[PDB]
């Protein structure tokens, strides 16, 4: 049984990955207390603004509900707005209130950390502008970095073991491990990825974490390491017989380990 | 931690190698009299090896020693051992007298 | 090799009249083996994680112990315990086996 | 038991943010006394501007007041004018003076310090230009950089007593604060942010601080460092039996201090 | 070729400089013997100077 210790990223989980942009040109009215850095939960305000695009279109499927339009009337102006880009949420606003829509609110689309925020109040907003970068961390991710050259030391029925130095009160349990495609090119190394659980929000993107990981070889003859002689061009071992004498017989070593 | 700091053997040895000398501001005359200007800076801690600096951001938030190295007293390579009536080890000395005394 | 690996002294603290060795090393565990040193991690200059073996190949071999010299000959000692017999016929002995076989 | 000072920096309020621009283009009339570096309170005018877009609704307006419109032809061409952009406290002065509004003046919207000025005399204006970079510091910021090692601890930590350099009379005890999620990865070092009055504009952003922790662990098995005999991947300890017989015995360290 | 390749008299010198001894990595502890890491380094052939 190999083992050996790799050192490894927390970072944020790329696939709980939001960046939220306004569906359409505007103007803040409101920026909510935020900034890069901050933990948002899911609905949570960024900010406020006043979006013109979508009124003419409003009223104009207003009118046809004053002058009894029909089904297929109404809901083609709907479908309209729908491409138009106005959130659908804002529509069932439009239709529960028969009012038109005009100030809107964005909130955050899902828990995470804000790693970009592009907008404070006093200014206009654009279709490419970022409100908000959320990245979530409950399934956190932490990446292993294994020399290239030691590739073959990881196989399929390993088996990794998790700690963080910023945590000795926790235990991490792996909820999957994937061996990335290609090695990182800077620093000549694989990319081990796992999945793990962090509900508690102990693991914070950034920490250190050791991944020290098993992996068990071909059935081979097994010997302590002290109980083996190498001179360089012939290893040995020492046997003792039946009678208790010491006779000395050679051996081929194969590897190693712990 | 060398890696995860990025921080290489070289570096932690020639930060090591400045952090462990004493120097002299020679005098200044205060009063009519002599005053020696010395400035500290040996080893005496094991915190002070914890706060070799090894590199700072410009934030000003650093990198010590104790971030990539555990700082621990241990015994240095023992290069002879005495055993007592083989019940233990310890430490002697031996007088050595000068030949023709 | 010599500070990785083996503990090389790097530098002394200064405690009153008394000198202490300081050192930098690897722990024990990374160079257990000759395994061991062929996955010596090593942080490059440009940042690269790489194994000294990646750079190295690690050989057990036998060669010289001590050099033993004598006017300039090496030369060894063959160191011979008798205490039955009185030493002259000893040796004069020794000087026959030797000399047959 | 702990006592660490940590490194930490005076920053604006992120929560006092303000990016002022322009609502729609024009050309600048002039630009006041000011520049990047200069305290501005709320009102203060950052510069003047000619802005055409709105005029042809205005004059909609006006002509809608000649002929006496609807009211709610009025307010209609009116709401279309805010929606145009058109700041609320210019269309009061068009209504006030029923003369088209094209010279308006930009004012800053916070007290702060003004960090951006990306706009001078001479000059056309866009809508994607700062005229105004403006953050606080009232409720100053402070950030200590707390080496991750021992979040386990600081996770529950009761009090930090701050102190500044530059200001030796600003020293108090620190029981509110945030920890952030995530931690500097060049440094490996959690963020703890703290707000901190300062009428007297004491604080100055850009000044070094010190977050001094002095605290104990809750109750665990110690035993001297001296004592733990520990490889790199190995860590025991010698024991003396009742008979004072040696017994190695593997142990699990949590962390050690002091 | 120095100035083709970038290289100044002084990184030329300081890499010689650097490219001849040899170290001890002390000892380690097999089979209750004793032994020495010895690292090579030596320049001895024309092409461990190119």
């Amino acid at each position: 049984t190999f083992a050996q210790s790799f050192p490894a990223n927390v970072s944020y989980n790329e696939y709980q990955y939001a960046i939220v942009q306004a569906r359409a040109a505007g103007f803040i009215d409101k920026v909510y207390p935020l900034t890069v850095g901050d933990k948002v939960q899911k609905g949570t305000p960024l900010l406020d603004l006043t979006i013109p695009d979508w009124v003419e279109a409003q009223s104009e499927y207003l009118l046809l509900r004053e002058t009894g339009g029909t089904a297929t009337q109404t809901e083609g102006i709907l479908e309209r707005l729908r491409l138009a880009g106005m959130p659908e949420a804002d529509i069932r606003r439009l239709i529960a209130t028969q009012k038109i829509q005009t100030r809107f609110t964005l909130k955050a689309p899902i828990d995470g950390v804000i790693t970009a925020f592009d907008l404070r109040a006093g200014m206009n907003i654009a279709k490419d502008n970022v409100v908000a970068k959320i990245q979530g961390m409950d399934p956190v991710w932490v990446t292993a970095a294994i020399p290239e050259s030691i590739a073959w030391l990881v196989k399929d029925a390993s088996q990794f073991t998790l700690t963080v130095p910023a945590r000795p009160d926790k235990t991490l349990t792996i909820r999957k491990w994937t061996l990335l495609p290609g090695v990182d090119a800077a620093t000549r190394t694989l990319q081990l990825r796992l999945e793990v659980d962090n509900a508690d929000e102990a693991l914070k993107p950034g920490m250190n974490a050791w991944l020290q990981l098993n992996t068990a070889s071909e059935p081979m003859l097994l010997i302590p390491s002290q109980a083996l002689i190498d001179t360089g061009s012939e290893q040995r071992v020492i046997t003792v017989d039946a009678d208790g004498r010491f006779v000395p017989k050679r051996v081929a070593v194969f590897q190693a380990s712990q | 931690r060398l890696a995860q700091y990025g921080i290489s053997l070289a570096e932690v040895k020639s930060a090591l190698d400045a952090s462990n000398q004493e120097a002299g501001g020679s005098s200044i005359e205060l009063a009519e009299a002599e005053y020696m200007v010395r400035a500290s800076g040996y080893l005496q801690t094991l915190d002070d090896f914890n706060h070799i600096v090894l590199k700072a951001s410009e934030n000003g938030v650093p990198v010590y020693l104790r971030d990539v190295a555990k700082v621990q007293i241990g015994p240095e390579m023992r290069r002879g051992i005495a055993e007592l009536n083989g019940e233990g080890e310890v430490a002697g000395g031996v007088v050595i007298l000068r030949s023709g005394k | 090799v010599t500070s990785a690996v083996g503990g090389a002294m790097v530098g002394e603290t200064v405690e009153g009249i008394a000198r202490y060795p300081i050192n930098l090393r690897y722990p024990q565990s990374w160079r257990d083996s000759p395994q061991a040193l062929r996955q010596l991690p090593i942080l490059t200059p440009m940042k690269q994680q790489i194994t000294l073996a990646d750079v190295a190949d690690i050989k057990v071999s036998t060669g010289p112990s001590m050099l033993k010299t004598e006017n300039a000959r090496p030369t060894s000692w063959i160191y011979i315990d008798a205490r039955d017999r009185d030493m002259v016929s000893v040796v004069h002995d020794l000087q026959k086996a030797i000399a047959e076989k």
